[PDB]
RNA sequence: GUCCCUAUCUGCCGUGGGCGCUGGAGAACUGAGGGGGGCUGCUCCUAGUACGAGAGGACCGGAGUGGACGCAUCACUGGUGUUCGGGUUGUCAUGCCAAUGGCACUGCCCGGUAGCUAAAUGCGGAAGAGAUAAGUGCUGAAAGCAUCUAAGCACGAAACUUGCCCCGAGAUGAGUUCUCCCUGACCCUUUAAGGGUCCUGAAGGAACGUUGAAGACGACGACGUUGAUAGGCCGGGUGUGUAAGCGCAGCGAUGCGUUGAGCUAACCGGUACUAAUGAACCGUGAGGCUUAACCU
RNA sequence: ACGAAUGGCGUAAUGAUGGCCAGGCUGUCUCCACCCGAGACUCAGUGAAAUU
RNA sequence: CACAGGUGGUCAGGUAGAGAAUACCAAGGCGCUUGAGAGAACUCGGGUGAAGGAACUAGGCAAAAUGGUGCCGUAACUUC
RNA sequence: AGGACCGAACCGACUAAUGUUGAAAAAUUAGCGGAUGACUUGUGGCUGGGGGUGAAAGGCCAAUCAAACCGGGAGAUAGCU
């Protein structure tokens, strides 16, 4: 089954009126090294919770 | 939870005899006529053995008439007042359900001498 | 747990051998008769010199199944084959003499009390 | 419905999913620390633990149940001469889960699991 | 008459002397407390709102750590209300406990039933004018809501150890809440 | 016309997001309204009674048990149970023996935990109330009577509204109750339900994490160290059925002992060993006008 | 009523040929239940179509 | 189309097997150019199934079942 | 010996399901038929459109066939849309 009339611009929007990215919240702050990361992640560098947990 | 082992802990029997599968097995169970109550026997082989605390089974088959009868025993269910091990089986496995393709020679089970 | 089509062994000796459950009565729409139940049937099978002759429809009841009969203490008894004991079509008593194997004692009751009189065993 | 069962189906038949579990298993005992996807880290704890658990009881026959499992001397030996004795007193959590972002390819959730006295 | 919020614990049997098992569910009934009082004058309806159980005094959220401290009571793991006869009232902090059925048949016993997720006709229904009408039987959510079963055989109250035995099954999973009201049929 | 349909729209079944509901928030409700449900057989007492020359045989009411259907559940009986145990064929590998693993539809099978589940087992249909239908009536004139009707009054069915169950305040007519939180300063101008800066950021929420008998995803629930939320661990249970190794018997297959052994998933009871991080984020700073009443 | 090389009547054997019956077997069904996989569903990347 | 298709000849290891079937392997070559989760309905391909056993249906369609070797034994009919 | 039997390669295509905006303009999967023959197959050759070829189906003759394809008559004709 298929359209009978093209859906407008209108709809289409309102239809994507659900597909807006929700940004991360907030960022965490590792105690020991000061870099942000994602909540329960690791720091770029390899710290977690004041940690240095992976070597490079 | 303990709850509920607390409440079968109060309704298991205390005198269930230790059997096996293959054991030869006389369950007196309590049958009422009318208002007479009395002990019907069966008798026949454990071919299987439910243990689930208060809710344990067993199934014991005999072949009374040329038929064969299997009749399933809540274990500490009042109305079995007894069980009595007629003969040790030695087989191996928990479950005898083979013995239902099974007739005369092929049935007989080995004695579990000691 | 008898249905149309299925067959059934008899427990008397009316002279049938199998028959065929072709109706479970008992009730609209009604799907399996157990122990104690009433069914019509077909014979299939009979011996020559019987009372009853194949093709006869009858009633019966059902006294052995292998699907079996529960206890009210949650026991179950199982047999293994189906079996049914001939009735007549109005009387609805037992046409044989003998009952072969045990029955039940869901059949004590008024309606089949012969049954458990004739029967070796009433489990 | 999946109601109180266990185990991490991870789109893969029940051959593959214990040949792999048992390569991973092979990868974190040697390795000590292994960079997976968060849930087949999850399932590996699983599959793990219980062989260091196993070695904490050096025999015979428990040596050929951790090669039964696994399918490794290799293993074998440092589960049963190394991480035996070195989890010899820990009671459990033998493993430590680190979340570690996503993967660029499919963006897959990874973790590093790795033993905790690494 | 009021009912009792208790705990689905799980089923069992109970043997009678006379060897039949009686299938039941132990619904773990322990202290309810008043937490609120309603009636016609300032809430348009007589009712009790009772709490059960305790909750963590960590994950009490203020609003409800005020309103349970008006009652003097401790913290429950939730409120919930029961309509009250003209000659039943009660008091505000004061504990019901089961012996309230000590005497009572038969109950009821409501609670959320299992949860089924998305299920198809076939499971949800027993499947084999230009417009489809309301409440066409489709696939869908089934369960996980409020389900009664009615008229339930009262086995056993036991006061000490806080337990009510049902005969048969009740909704809900091991360790949900149930309301169980004496039977409204009887 | 039939059947399909990668289903945009309508319809429908479910399930969310937004904003609203006039300070915000957490709950508990009310109930406008809507939906579900409403079936039936047999047996037994009344009662072999009334009736009928007999034969035959009630109305009414009462009591249990079935069917069909529905709702729930998994204690039982079972099914399943490619995540547990075992047997076994062919082959390959682990150096070899022994022991194991792979592959052959889970190789083929035998059992079977949890969960799910029916065929399993609990429960339901109602009672009651209100107003009625056909119909039965009371009184009563028109029409000196008669008349159930004109005034009035009483009954009257699984029909209607209730009563039972569920949804339900987006019921925008947006309701009620309880509880909780916020009690700074200043500037500007088209001076108003105005804008702005600084300080402040509550209750709570969200997010993240561990997850769930919740679940397509959202959602809902539990928990986040002051912790049993999940995994592991310990003990048990359960299942399977006497592991391996060793010893003995035997020529050997194999048997016996150690040994109801070893192993054992989702189960139970525990246990902080691992992971649930301090934070940060959203949410503000007493909540318009008019009029009535009351405290003063 | 067809009908005798537009062949009539038979015929062992043969047939992925038409029709029927029996045994066995069974989820074809009563009446579905559970499970294992591949999709469906969510996330990331790429990204059509009929129709209008 | 980097397409489940088509395309002649040659070579022919081991174990089991009658076999160039089939299973598992060698030599050798590959994991098929989207993954990651989840574990709803439903679709597809499978496994199992109580009691019944074709009651399904247009129809046993589909499935299930039979299946090997040796020895015995083997009907009507027959053009032998 | 055999247009013998069972059965792979090989040739086919009976059933069902899937697919049916396909993986595929005819397949896949599971079954199925033939499988020393009137078999099958490679290479090359020949037969040409009112013609060929056809164990014959109006089949096939380059995914096209109750008369191929291409160019031309040709802007055929169309009281029809
Ligand atoms: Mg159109
Ligand atoms: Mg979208
Ligand atoms: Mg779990
Ligand atoms: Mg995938
Ligand atoms: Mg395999
Ligand atoms: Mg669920
Ligand atoms: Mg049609
Ligand atoms: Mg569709
Ligand atoms: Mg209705
Ligand atoms: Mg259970
Ligand atoms: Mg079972
Ligand atoms: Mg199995
Ligand atoms: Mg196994
Ligand atoms: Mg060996
Ligand atoms: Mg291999
Ligand atoms: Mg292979
Ligand atoms: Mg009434
Ligand atoms: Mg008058
Ligand atoms: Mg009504
Ligand atoms: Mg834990
Ligand atoms: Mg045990
Ligand atoms: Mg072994
Ligand atoms: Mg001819
Ligand atoms: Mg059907
Ligand atoms: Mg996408
Ligand atoms: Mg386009
Ligand atoms: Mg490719
Ligand atoms: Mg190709
Ligand atoms: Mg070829
Ligand atoms: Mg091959
Ligand atoms: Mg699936
Ligand atoms: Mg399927
Ligand atoms: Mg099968
Ligand atoms: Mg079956
Ligand atoms: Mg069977
Ligand atoms: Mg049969
Ligand atoms: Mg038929
Ligand atoms: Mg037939
Ligand atoms: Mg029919
Ligand atoms: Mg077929
Ligand atoms: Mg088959
Ligand atoms: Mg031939
Ligand atoms: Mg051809
Ligand atoms: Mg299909
Ligand atoms: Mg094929
Ligand atoms: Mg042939
Ligand atoms: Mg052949
Ligand atoms: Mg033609
Ligand atoms: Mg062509
Ligand atoms: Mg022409
Ligand atoms: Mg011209
Ligand atoms: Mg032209």
């Amino acid at each position: 089954a298929v359209q009978q009339n093209k859906p407008t611009r209108s709809k289409r929007g309102m239809r994507r009126s659900h597909d807006a990215l929700t940004a991360v919240t907030s960022l965490s702050v590792d105690k020991t090294s000061g870099e942000k990361h994602l909540r329960h992640h690791i720091t770029a560098d390899g710290y977690y919770r004041g940690r240095k947990v992976i070597a490079k | 939870s303990n709850i509920i082992k607390q409440l079968e802990q109060e309704q298991m029997k205390q005198d269930v005899p230790s059997f096996r599968p293959g054991d030869t097995v006389e369950v007196k169970v309590w049958v009422v006529e009318g208002s007479k109550k009395r002990l019907q026997a069966f008798e026949g082989v454990v071919i299987a053995i439910r243990n689930r605390g208060l809710h344990s089974a067993f199934t014991v088959r005999k072949i009374s008439n040329g038929e064969g009868v299997e009749r399933v025993f809540q274990t500490h269910s009042p109305v079995v007042d007894s069980i009595s091990v007629k003969r040790r089986g030695a087989v191996r496995k928990a479950k005898l359900y083979y013995l239902r393709e099974r007739t005369g020679k092929a049935a007989r089970i080995k004695e579990r001498l000691n | 747990m008898i249905q149309e089509q299925t067959m059934l062994n008899v427990a008397d000796n009316s002279g049938a051998r199998r028959v065929m459950c072709i109706k479970v009565l008992g009730g609209s729409h009604r799907r399996y008769a157990g122990v104690g139940d009433i069914i019509k049937i077909t014979i299939k099978e009979a011996i020559p010199r019987g009372k009853v002759k194949k093709g006869d429809v009858l009633k019966a009841v059902v006294v052995r199944t292998k699907k079996g009969v529960r206890r009210p203490d949650g026991s179950v008894i199982r047999f293994d084959g189906n079996a049914c004991v001939l009735l007549n079509n109005n009387s609805e008593q037992p046409i044989g003499t003998r009952i072969f194997g045990p029955v039940t004692r869901e059949l004590r009751s008024e309606k089949f009390m012969k049954i458990i009189s004739l029967a070796p065993e009433v489990l | 419905m999946r109601h109180r069962k266990s185990g991490r189906q991870l789109n893969r038949n029940s051959s593959h999913r214990q040949a792999m579990f048992r390569n991973m298993a092979g990868s974190l005992v040697r390795h000590e620390i292994i960079k997976t996807t968060l849930p087949k880290a999850k399932e590996l704890r699983r599959v793990v633990e219980p062989l260091i658990t196993l070695a904490k009881t050096d025999s015979v026959a428990n040596r050929r149940l951790a090669f039964a499992r696994t399918r490794d001397n290799e293993i074998v030996a440092k589960l049963f001469n190394e991480l035996g004795p070195r989890f010899a007193s820990r009671a459990g959590g033998y493993t430590r889960i680190l979340k570690c972002g996503f993967r660029a390819g499919d963006n897959a959730p990874m973790a590093y699991i790795e033993l905790v006295d690494r | 008459m009021i009912g009792l919020v208790g705990k689905k614990v799980g089923m069992t049997r109970i043997f009678t002397e006379d060897g039949v098992s009686i299938p039941v569910t132990v619904i773990e009934v322990e202290a309810n407390r008043v937490t609120q009082v309603k009636d016609l004058a300032n809430d348009g309806y007589r009712a009790i709102q009772v709490t059960t159980g305790a909750k963590k005094a960590n994950r009490v959220t203020k609003p409800e750590a005020g309103h349970f401290a008006k009652a003097g009571v401790e913290a429950g793991r939730g409120l919930w209300e029961f309509r009250l006869a003209e000659g039943e009232e009660f008091t505000v902090g004061q504990s019901i406990s089961v012996e309230l059925f000590a005497d009572v048949k038969k109950v009821d016993v409501t609670g959320t039933s299992k949860g089924k997720g998305f299920a198809g006709t076939v499971k949800r229904w027993n499947f084999r004018p230009g417009k489809v009408f309301k409440g066409k039987k489709m696939a869908g959510q089934m369960g996980n809501e409020r389900v009664t079963v009615q008229s339930l055989d009262v086995v056993r109250v036991d006061a000490e150890r806080n337990l009510l035995l049902v005969k048969g099954a009740v909704p809900g999973a091991t360790g949900s809440d149930l309301i169980v009201k004496p039977a409204v049929k009887a």
